[PDB]
RNA sequence: AGCCAGGAUGUUGGCUUAGAAGCAGCCAUCAUUUAAAGAAAGCGUAAUAGCUCACUGGUCGAGUCGGCCUGCGCGGAAGA
């Protein structure tokens, strides 16, 4: 199991993923996360900071 | 090609004949009234 | 430069075009970039180079067309003797007037019986609309046929063919059809003239013309789109092939004798400029073509239009922003990958390994700015889903079709968020079958198909009033109790921005206020998950009365739970009824298909919605539920000799029957 | 008086040019192309006045010739106007719909009778009076 | 009853005008001349056209046409 923790979701019921480690401390049974700005899952628009997670692709100038 | 019972006219062209006893009704309005035994 | 030849065969189905193809393979010596050479009589008998576009067979899927149509610069149109022109012979002229490239008829099949030449000629002018040119003529009947008499040249070619037809002898038109016969040899000095008035000084002087100025004459109208030129054909019995080249060598243009593109810009002060026919010109090409060989790998097509490139350059390709290299350059001979490391300007070739190269990008070797062309704009007509056996073996089919639509751009996917399986699209029948046949026989992986769900929506109609819910859980320590009546409506149904409307109507100091904002809230959970068919609800606007609340049991997730046992009776007593979604569909079905199409209309339960007459179309709109909207582009096609099509958008609800009540079944 | 050979008997909807949403396809399926009609039907429809509707005899054929005939408005759509109501039933025995005086029918069919031909004036609105009838718009002398 | 010739419709008559333009269905079911002719009986048109009926106008040139009641048969009516 994962979480896509973040204000943003598209991914699909059968879309591909990736899992990268992350622990919870509020949901037994998830220890990993997803990758956003990788492959077919879309990133959060406009949420400048952190910008090296969550795809955001540097807003403009 | 009906077997019916009972031929009756339904366009204004049908005429009922007498062919080798059985009776029938032709038309050539809509080839589709043609019946027998009627 | 000027010896290049970038041919398209393209053709309706059965017409000649596969056997066409092979003879001029198997004279040319002695996939979709087969090159080929000649010696023309037109260019002084140089070496000219043929590069054959493979045209798509199923012109049906209208996309590859139109990216074939851009790359080829002349086009061979093959033709039926005894049909004349066909209904996907209109269609493909359709998209090679859209770029303005000009073509040359080829009526084959003139061994077959029945076969006049005249015929197509009168098919040509009449549905076509366009003024043909015969340039040979057979000698003889169906079975007859011997002879090629290429009038311009004033010459004769016989066949008894003797070695699969390729030697042949000079003869004269013989005394029994010289008379006949030329009248279209008056034909064609008048139909001469016009492109420069010296031609017609010699019609009104009495000079008759000699071979090569007529060239001079045809080949600027076939340069400009003026008239085309027909000439005769068997390729199965192959009698007229070598003059067919000829007809190519001397009439099409070749890529200096093209038009440069004026395509447009994104930098500066967006003026079109040009990219030049000059072989020294800053590069840029056009990739069409994307195939994974068996053993040599992902082959990345591209045609080369303009310029130089020493391979194993970057390419700066501004239509995604990244920069790829070059593994190789690849044409093939008859399939025969013989290997070459020279871009000539006017070639195609066919790089490979390059990643992430779509259909449709503007690639540029020397980083100049791009001559940008944006053109994948036909729409697929179909929403069936799909059913692979394993979903394992689905998402890899998600990942061929996450490659077939990145191939091929109007085979697209649906990937749904919402029923579990994805929608394969097409514009025909046969285009979607076949890639379900490609990826059973090369993908593998095999579909036992199924039809995809409805959007299904709800409605209420009855004005019911008094409906509670009442929740008295105390039972032990800390417990819920929560009372809110409520009240509903068969709202109104398109004036609203959403759906469903909520409004404060307490009396005095019965419920606080705090709890009001949440539950709507909990309505707004409550409310698209319907107790009917699993189905979400709209169209009510829920005011709420009366209350009561508690001093120990104020629990707000009670305030969220009897507002859905108020609503479990509230669903319940105001008899609700399904929405269908209701389609807004048009559809232009020429002259000889209106009492077709709105029977086939009628049928599928939609409403006549008027019409008009355009030039030619009567174009019929009307709206229509999509129950059982299962192909119908399949069902149009089949009653309208394949020419229409239908593009639709979704609108409205209305109220649906029984029978789709009777659809609930769960 | 021909019957087919570029004959329409259609187009009284003259409340604004370019007729397609009335009459529309009729137009464009029997050969009348609106190209040059509608560039030259007011030319003549401007000549007389606006607002009204027309009968249009048509005496056009292949070879592009729009010879122009014109007529008073037709009895079902005259008294659109003519009457001052804009009620026309479908139940004329049933229930009185409207209210028109004999003498308000002479002088609008005073231009009928310079304009079309049955036999003689108190004939030829005589011949009006069932068209009239026919609607609920009653007459009342 | 047939052969030659019209079908004597102004008018696209409302509605719901999106097509219901004699022929979807509901209302009216007028008047041109009323020698034949209803704003309509039918096939047939997405909508017209078109093919024709009503009426035999002229010709032909004698009976002919649709029912009521009964005598007698026909079809209805296939088994090892
Ligand atoms: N008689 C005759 N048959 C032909 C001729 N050209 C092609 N054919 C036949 O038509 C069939 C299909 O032609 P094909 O090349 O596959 O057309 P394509 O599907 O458009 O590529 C072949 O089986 C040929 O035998 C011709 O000139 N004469």
């Amino acid at each position: 199991t994962s979480y896509i923790g973040g204000e943003g979701h598209n991914l699909q019921e059968h879309s591909v993923i990736l899992i990268r480690g992350g622990r919870v401390k509020d949901l037994p049974g998830v220890r990993y996360h997803t990758v956003r700005g990788a492959l077919d899952c879309s990133g959060v628009k406009d949420r400048k900071q952190a910008r090296s997670k969550y795809g955001v692709k540097r807003p403009k100038a | 090609m009906k077997v019916r019972a009972s031929v009756k006219k339904l366009c204004r062209n049908c005429k009922i004949v007498k062919r080798d006893g059985v009776i029938r009704v032709i038309c050539s309005a809509e080839p589709k009234h043609k019946q027998r035994q009627g | 430069i000027a010896r290049y030849r970038n041919i398209g065969i393209s053709a309706h189905i059965d017409a000649g075009k596969t056997t066409t193809t092979e003879r001029i393979l198997f004279y040319t010596g002695v996939s979709a970039a087969t090159t080929a050479f000649w010696s023309g009589m037109a260019k002084q008998y140089e070496p000219h180079r043929i590069n054959i576009i493979d045209t798509p067979g199923h012109v049906d899927f209208t996309i590859e067309v139109e990216r074939s149509m851009r790359v080829l610069d002349g086009a061979v149109m093959v033709y039926c003797a005894v049909g004349g022109v066909q209904p996907q012979s209109e269609t493909v002229w359709r998209q090679a007037n859209k770029y303005k490239v000009p073509r040359i008829a080829f009526v084959n099949k003139m061994d077959r019986m029945g076969a006049n030449f005249l015929k197509v000629v009168n098919q040509i002018k009449t549905r076509l609309g366009a003024n043909p040119v015969p340039l040979q003529l057979a000698i003889g009947a169906e079975e007859h046929f011997t002879g090629v008499v290429d009038l311009v040249k004033m010459k004769a070619i016989n066949w008894n063919d003797a070695d699969q037809g390729v030697t042949f002898e000079y003869e004269d038109i013989p005394a029994d059809m010289v008379e006949l016969a030329n009248e279209w040899h008056q034909n064609l000095i008048e139909s001469a003239a016009e492109a420069s008035e010296e031609l017609m000084e010699k019609y009104l002087g009495g000079e008759e013309l000699t071979e090569a100025e007529i060239k001079g004459a045809l080949r600027q109208r076939v340069l400009n789109n003026e008239i085309i030129l027909v000439t005769c054909g068997s390729a199965f019995k192959n009698k007229g092939v070598q003059a067919m080249l000829d007809a190519v060598i001397d009439y099409l243009p070749s890529p200096v004798d093209v038009p440069a593109i004026n395509g447009i810009l994104d930098d500066g002060k967006d003026t079109p400029a040009e990219r030049h026919a000059s072989d020294d010109e800053p590069f840029s090409a056009l990739a069409f073509k994307i195939a994974t060989d068996p053993f040599v790998g992902n082959l990345t097509f591209f045609r080369v239009y303009s310029g130089v490139v020493n391979s194993g350059d970057t390419v700066l390709n501004s239509v995604k922003a990244a920069r790829e290299r070059f593994g190789r350059i690849v044409q093939m001979h008859a399939n025969k990958r013989e290997e070459i490391k020279e871009v000539r300007a006017g070639d195609i070739a066919a790089a490979i390994g390059l990643k992430d190269v779509t259909t449709g990008d503007t690639l540029c070797d020397p980083d100049a700015p791009i001559i940008l062309e944006r053109m994948e704009f036909p729409e697929p007509v179909i929403s069936i889903a799909v059913e692979p056996k394993t979903k394992a073996d689905q998402e890899k089919m998600g990942l061929a079709l996450g490659r077939l639509a990145k191939e091929d751009p109007s085979f697209r996917v649906w990937t749904d968020e919402e029923s579990n399986q994805t929608i394969i699209a097409g514009m025909g029948e046969l285009h979607l079958d076949i890639i379900v046949d490609r990826m059973k026989r090369e993908f593998n992986v095999e579909a036992n198909v199924g039809k995809p769900q409805v959007a299904y929506r709800e409605t209420i109609r009855q004005k019911v009033t008094d409906v509670e819910g009442k929740h008295a859980k105390q039972s032990g320590g800390r417990g819920q109790y929560g009372h809110v009546v409520i009240d509903m409506y068969p709202l109104e149904p398109g004036s609203n921005p959403k759906g469903y409307e909520f409004i404060n109507d307490i009396k005095g100091g019965v419920i606080p206020g705090e709890y009001i904002p949440a539950v709507d809230k909990g309505i707004q959970e409550q409310l698209k998950a319907g107790p009917l068919a699993g189905y979400p609800v709209v169209d009510m606007g829920i005011r709420l009365h009366f209350g009561s609340y508690h001093d120990v049991d104020s629990s707000e997730l009670a305030f969220k739970l009897a507002a859905s046992i108020a609503f479990k009776e509230g669903f319940k007593k105001a008899k609700p009824v399904l929405l269908e979604p209701i389609m807004k569909v048009e559809v232009e079905t020429p002259e000889e298909n209106t009492g077709d199409v709105i029977g086939d209309l009628s049928r599928r339960r939609g409403m006549l919605k008027g019409q008009e007459s355009e030039v030619t179309g009567v174009k019929i709109h009307a709206e229509v539920p999509l129950s059982e909207m299962f192909g119908y582009a399949t069902q149009l096609r089949s009653l309208t000799k394949g020419r229409a099509s239908y593009t639709m958008e979704f609108l409205k609800y209305d109220e649906a029957p029984s029978n789709v009540a009777q659809a609930v079944i769960e | 008086a021909k019957k087919v050979q570029a004959y329409v008997k259609l187009q009284v909807a003259a409340g604004m040019a370019n007729p397609s949403p009335p009459v529309g396809p009729a137009l464009g399926q029997q050969g009348v192309n609106i190209m040059e009609f509608c560039k030259a039907f007011n030319a003549k429809t401007d000549s007389i006045e606006k607002g009204l509707p027309i009968p249009v005899v048509i005496t056009v054929y292949a070879d592009r010739s729009f010879t122009f005939v014109t007529k008073t408005p037709p009895a079902a759509v005259l008294l659109k106007k003519a009457a001052g109501i804009k009620s026309g039933s479908g139940k004329p025995n049933k229930d009185k719909v409207g209210k028109i005086s004999r003498a308000q029918l002479q002088e609008i069919a005073q231009t009928k009778a310079a304009d079309m031909t049955g036999a003689d004036i108190e004939a030829m609105t005589r011949s009006i009076e069932g068209t009239a009838r026919s609607m609920g718009l009653v007459v009342e002398d």
